[PDB]
């Protein structure tokens, strides 16, 4: 039995920890590098996956929510609620003479019928820009400080509405997410093109284009090796700069080679042309293009020429000899944004790119590190929202819901596993107790109206942060997804089977 | 805090177990009055002994019940109740309960009870014969007193017979013994009325008396006028009547002379508990003036007469007139210490046929009866349904650790006398017990020999054992208060 | 809050100990009194009383068992469970932050919703022999070795009925208590008169009278000081015996009144007197009166002597001079039996002694004693049925049948009040699951057992000792007063109340 209360006790200090981190109205924890690096953050997969703790037993519970991020997306602070809440009150049995095992039977009984629960209260309303933005509330209040909720909002709901049409599943990989120094925080905002780190810099260029002709390159316009059967052998520095003009007819030749593909399709005025070359540029190339009304970008991500691929239509060119038409695309508004410092390319108005770009701003780094996690973690919530066609409240709603169905339930497997059930329902009622103490009301008397609300219909009850009262979170906007609280409970349940099982704690090593 | 009270009786019968049978060992007892005793005899050991641990306690109680109504089994009480509770942890290591224990024993008592019946085999023959109580008596020598079996068979015969004609009246209380010192064993006798070594101080032969009534020139004026004071004393006592005066204290040297100037008999006894005798059996008590002529306090006896058996004036008080069931039995020893393991034997054999002046009912001891009671409680618990075999079973197991001291005690491997025990009972050979030879492990028929023990006493022996076992077992805990 | 946690795992502790003596199947504890007595015993009440507790804390809780056996004399065992662990429920709550008095108001609202429910569950049978019967092997199992069951059922029951009728209010005062040694524990018998300490010394008085009557006095009838005004007046040691007869001429001549008594009062053939004078008799007028057959008692208790006023009727006398036979008693088979280590005599065969005596025997004190509080505690069960013609069924069917309808409960005071319905519900149910453990079923089997079963109509199911099933109490002949179970709900709660009401300790000179 002494090996079980180590473990209980263990996350029963974990459960202090991360409970005042649960909700928009909690507090936030630090995260000491030791290497000069500090870090804000409430979702428990940063304070769990990054985060080092002291006792071996409380870090197998922080690869749990190790995996619980990569499922569902959220909620893996009251995940290790729930498991903390469940060894606590199985200890309290415990003390009078149950084994573990029957627990656990009561758990997988309570786990299927609280499934089926879920059944019954999800609602399947259609999904639109007015319910999303319910969602994405519910998601994203928790990583902010209560003012870049309106405004990140817009952004991760209609980032997502770009990229999905014909009954096409989501993809991550299809939003590009840049940061941007030197500004203020409330202005992150959606960036329709995609964004590029360096551009072009020459006096000579165009500060905006209106329409352009994208050709995609990936030749090398820089000092380069000898393409024919030849070499660099000199005897001084003087004969050394006559191997420049021998080697430099491998990239001066080329750059006249686009000046004739520019003049061939829409040489005529009202028109532009852009070359997105990935390897570098020399300023002899630079000069010779920018006179022409061709603005010429190098130093772009591996990345960023997948996409562009899809931005404009050109294919990937790999030599100017094998230069064609058939490569070339076709893109809006080219131009260039100017920051405080620096200065990037902007191609927005494209004709299908297929391809978003959500730009973050924010004034410092740790800063812009907290939203940076917070978009993955708000774009992920509505993700499983539109996939999953099906929703729940949110505001606590469904553990109070859940409380009833459990209670007003008996085995019908056997009758000592109808107490692993008891300790089931007060499990899930902790995720109320928690929020009502991170609001600074009190922790029982918001779970007494919450609880005491009923009515001979169909009622989703659930809690109020700004008042302390009974709150429907279907009429506020709170809503959650149904493959979080799917997850939840088949995973929580899992963890307190495999735990509780361990009879003796032996030193391997 | 269960285990502490069975480590606690277990260390108590460790200590008897070893002085149990005839070939027990002896026990180095130092006396609380700066006094050496050695002798094997397991209730003395107790006596001094304090075992201060009250879980053991209720095992000692117990065994001063085995006092009470029986003088035998003592070492059944410390040795079988010992057992009961070793084997009870081997339960408790499985994780049974106290209380299906305790009622697993009560009903194992029950079938204890009356199996032994079935075993009684042979019984005394009620013929008041001196061979008859002899040939029995063997079994009381046993283990207080070896080597003796010849001598003391006979002396203990004698004084038993003179009261078994009156039938419902033999008591231990009727037989006083007394020791002197001398040569050896050989030199005892047996002599009826209450004799005492103290020789007659007076000059008097016989007396039929029943009133025996126990308790320069002005310096030589006092000096005789003492001797007036003591005649005046002597006359108070011719005044009453009493010829048999029996003095307490010391003698003065004129009243040996007044003592017979009247003609009275004056003895003298120094020792107290001498004294107390007199109390009981005559009437007389012992009065602390210097002779008060009270006729009340003197008692009645219808002779009174001095005796020399074994070269030793000894007074006798016998009741001719009357019935008369007063023996003594005198013995002879040159060492004091083993003269009186002598004088506890005798009180065991006294008190063994006291108990059968009721139905007369013997049983083979030796492991033979044991081993058959063992083995008929467990055919009960084999079929027994219920959690009550766990605990029937291991009440068979506590009969077994008796024969087991005495294997051990003889010397002899405990292992391989209780698999022949076994063996024998299995084709049916009752009454079959370990002979008792260091040499040999082999056993035989112990009715044969002439060793039969009390039907009555071990019923009380098993009955006072288990329900020591389930006192003990009872109390989980003991908690200290102060008044 | 951690001076309040002293509290808490002070009576916790208290739990432990008092939980494993719980029933037949429980065990016993010995109090180690230091000068050379030991007792065993199982009632709690006992084992807190007389006992003195290491922490203070749990010597506060003593005293509750202290008041509590003064107005119900049983079930202080399970009171100091029911309070450990309803402080251990609440400690969870406490723990996630509620104040304590806010758990305190939810008992407050369950101890009338449980006090209601019980004016259901009890029964207005008629209390008779069978009746009663059930209840005494309810109280004295907890107390005997599984033997003397039946053996003292029968004796408690009977002293209870020839006391009481015509719904006369029982006392306890009426049921004398008596221990004898050199006897088995399984002879315990009744007596229908009154067993007297001191008895007669004279071989001349009659061993047993079959009829005989009774005469109360209160005169010394031995060598007394003077009565008038004179004195010693003497000139030697000879003259002073003379004296001496004066003295007790005043005394002898009050004798011979008493043998002129007895020839007026039946002085034929088959017929007897005893006297029952308190006061000491002088071995000369013993001599006196025993040459007339009366059989005189000397050196006697004063309680007795009130009870043979009761028993015999005779009226106390202070002096001879005024000797009449209006205060003459009577007796039925009135004699003196000879036990193993003194004499005592028996004024039984009384038409309605109005007091009754309960024989104990037994060998060893500590088991006389013991049984001494099995009769006084088997005794009060008996009083408590009769007083009190409601009992409800016993093995835990009160308290499973008052759980079950504490969690189907709303909250009609407050809001938060729930919270301490839902710790007082679960702190009723231990007594099941304390007996579970005694019998060594397993403690959660047990539970949900007797919770499963549920109908349409009275069902009120308990705990089988022996197998464990779900059995109904009621039926077997398990039996509990209105008055024990009202007193839990009412010292359970308030006492627990006071516990959980102290925020701060402050040491007062220790
Ligand atoms: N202001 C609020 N009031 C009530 N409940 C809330 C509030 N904000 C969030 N919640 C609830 O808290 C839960 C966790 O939300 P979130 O912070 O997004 O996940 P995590 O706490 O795991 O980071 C959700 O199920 C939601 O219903
Ligand atoms: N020579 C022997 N042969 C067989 N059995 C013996 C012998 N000596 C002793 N015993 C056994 O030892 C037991 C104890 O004898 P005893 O000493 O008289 O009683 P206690 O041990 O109580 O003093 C007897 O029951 C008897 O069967
Ligand atoms: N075998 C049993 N069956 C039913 N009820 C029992 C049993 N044993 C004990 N009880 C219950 O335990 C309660 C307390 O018994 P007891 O300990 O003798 O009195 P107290 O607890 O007041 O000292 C009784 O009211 C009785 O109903």
């Amino acid at each position: 039995q002494a090996a079980l209360a180590v473990n209980i006790s263990a996350a029963r200090g974990l459960q202090d920890v991360l409970r005042t981190n649960l909700g928009p109205k909690g507090t936030m924890k630090m995260l000491v590098s030791g290497a000069g690096d500090i870090k804000l953050t409430k979702d428990g997969n940063v304070l769990l996956h990054e985060m080092q703790i002291q006792h071996p037993t409380a870090s197998l519970i922080a690869k749990v929510a190790t995996a619980q991020d990569d499922i569902t997306g959220d909620g893996t602070t009251s995940n290790v609620l729930i498991i903390g809440e469940l060894l606590k009150q199985a200890d309290l049995y415990i003390s009078e003479g149950l084994h573990p095992r029957i627990i656990t039977e009561g758990f997988e009984a309570a786990k299927e019928k609280a499934l089926q629960f879920l059944e019954e209260v999800k609602v399947s309303r259609e999904m639109d820009r007015e319910t999303l933005i319910d969602v994405a509330r519910t998601s994203l209040r928790t990583k902010v400080h209560a003012e870049l909720a309106d405004v990140l909002t817009e952004a991760v709901v209609d980032s997502i509405l770009a990229i999905k049409k014909q009954d096409e599943p989501i993809d991550l990989f299809m939003i590009e997410i840049m940061e941007m120094k030197h500004k203020s925080e409330t202005d992150t905002s959606l960036i329709r093109g995609l964004v590029l780190d360096h551009g072009a810099r020459h006096p000579d260029m165009k500060k905006r284009v209106e329409d352009a002709y994208i050709l995609t390159c990936n030749v090398s316009l820089e000092y380069e090796k000898t393409e024919v059967n030849s070499g660099f052998f000199y005897k001084s520095a003087e004969e050394r700069e006559k191997l420049v003009k021998a080697e430099r007819k491998f990239i001066e030749d080329r750059v006249k080679k686009i000046i004739e593909l520019k003049r061939k399709v829409c040489g005529d005025s009202d028109k532009g042309f852009v070359v997105i070359n990935q390897k570098g540029i020399d300023p002899f190339s630079l000069d010779a293009l920018s006179k022409e009304g061709i603005v010429a970008l190098r130093r772009a991500k591996r990345r960023n020429m997948e996409r562009l691929t899809l931005a404009c239509g050109g294919v990937a060119l790999n030599s100017f000899d094998d230069l064609s038409p058939d490569c070339l695309g076709h893109a809006g508004l080219v131009y260039e944004y100017t920051l405080g410092e620096e200065k990037f390319t902007f191609i927005e108005k494209c004709n299908n790119p297929r391809s978003v770009t959500l730009l973050i701003k924010g004034p410092n780094k740790h800063t812009l590190t907290q939203i940076k996690d917070a978009v993955r973690d708000g774009l992920r919530a509505v993700k499983n929202a539109i996939d999953d066609g099906c929703v729940v409240p949110g505001a606590g709603a469904v553990e109070v819901a859940m409380a009833e169905a459990l209670i007003k339930h008996k085995p019908s497997v056997k009758g000592r596993a109808q107490l692993g059930v008891q300790a089931f329902a007060d499990a899930l009622l902790i995720i109320p107790k928690v929020l009502a103490q991170n609001s600074g009301f009190d922790l029982q008397e918001t779970l007494v109206k919450i609880q005491a609300e009923h009515s001979e219909s169909g009622q989703l009850v659930g809690v109020d942060l700004n008042t302390g009262e009974p709150m429907v979170a279907a009429e506020v906007g709170v809503w959650d997804n149904y493959c979080v609280k799917k997850q939840l409970l088949h995973s929580c349940t899992v963890i307190a089977t495999n735990i509780l099982l361990v009879d003796e704690i032996m030193r391997a090593g | 805090a269960v285990y502490r009270n069975i480590q606690a009786c277990k260390e108590l019968a460790q200590t008897t177990r070893t002085a149990y049978g005839p070939n027990g060992m002896n026990k180095m007892v130092i006396n609380h009055l700066e006094k050496l005793f050695v002798t094997n005899d397991a209730a003395t050991i107790l006596r001094e002994l304090e075992v201060q641990h009250p879980a053991a306690k209720m095992i000692v109680m117990a065994s001063h019940m085995q006092e009470q109504e029986v003088g035998d089994g003592t070492n059944f009480v410390l040795v079988f109740a010992g057992a009961l509770l070793e084997l009870a942890e081997e339960l408790l290591r499985i994780g049974l309960s106290v209380s299906e224990v305790i009622e697993g024993y009560e009903i194992a008592c029950r079938k204890a009870h009356e199996i032994l019946p079935n075993l009684v085999c042979c019984s005394a023959k009620n013929l008041r014969d001196i061979d008859e109580v002899s040939s029995l008596l063997r079994t009381s020598i046993m283990s207080k007193q070896y080597g003796n079996e010849v001598f003391l068979a006979k002396l203990i015969a004698q004084a038993c017979v003179s009261i078994f004609p009156d039938s419902g009246h033999f008591n231990v209380d009727n037989i006083r013994v007394c020791k002197i010192l001398g040569s050896g064993i050989s030199s005892s006798s047996v002599l009826h009325g209450m004799v005492f070594k103290k020789e007659t101080e007076g000059d008097v032969t016989s007396v039929k008396d029943a009133k025996i009534a126990v308790y320069a020139e002005e310096l030589m004026n006092f000096s005789k006028g003492e001797e007036n004071l003591m005649d005046a004393q002597v006359k108070a006592i011719a005044d009453t009547g009493a010829n048999v005066v029996v003095t307490g204290g010391k003698v003065a040297d004129m009243a040996l002379h007044y003592a017979n100037k009247y003609n009275i008999m004056l003895v003298r006894l120094n020792s107290k508990w001498d004294l107390r005798r007199l109390c009981k059996t005559v009437g007389a008590t012992a009065l602390p003036r210097l002779t008060p002529p009270v006729l009340e306090e003197m008692g009645h006896c219808d002779s009174v007469y001095l005796s020399e058996v074994g070269d030793t004036q000894v007074v006798v008080f016998k009741h001719e007139k009357e019935d008369g069931a007063i023996s003594t039995i005198v013995l002879r020893g040159s060492t004091d210490n083993l003269m009186d393991d002598i004088e506890r034997a005798v009180d065991d054999g006294v008190n063994t046929f006291k108990v059968l002046t009721r139905d007369k009912r013997l049983v083979p001891g030796g492991g033979a009866t044991e081993i058959e009671l063992a083995k008929q409680i467990t055919s009960y618990g084999e079929t027994c349904p219920g959690l009550e075999q766990y605990a029937i079973k291991k009440f068979a197991e506590a009969f077994e650790a008796i024969p087991r001291a005495l294997a051990e005690n003889s010397g002899v491997k405990a292992n391989e006398v209780i698999s022949k025990l076994y063996a024998v009972h299995q084709e049916g050979n009752k009454n079959v017990g370990l002979d008792i030879e260091a040499e040999v492990p082999a056993v035989k028929d112990m009715l044969e020999a002439g060793i039969l023990d009390t039907y009555l006493g071990k019923y009380w022996a098993i009955k006072l054992a288990t329900n020591a076992a389930v006192t003990v077992l009872r109390v989980d805990q003991i908690i200290m208060a102060k008044p």
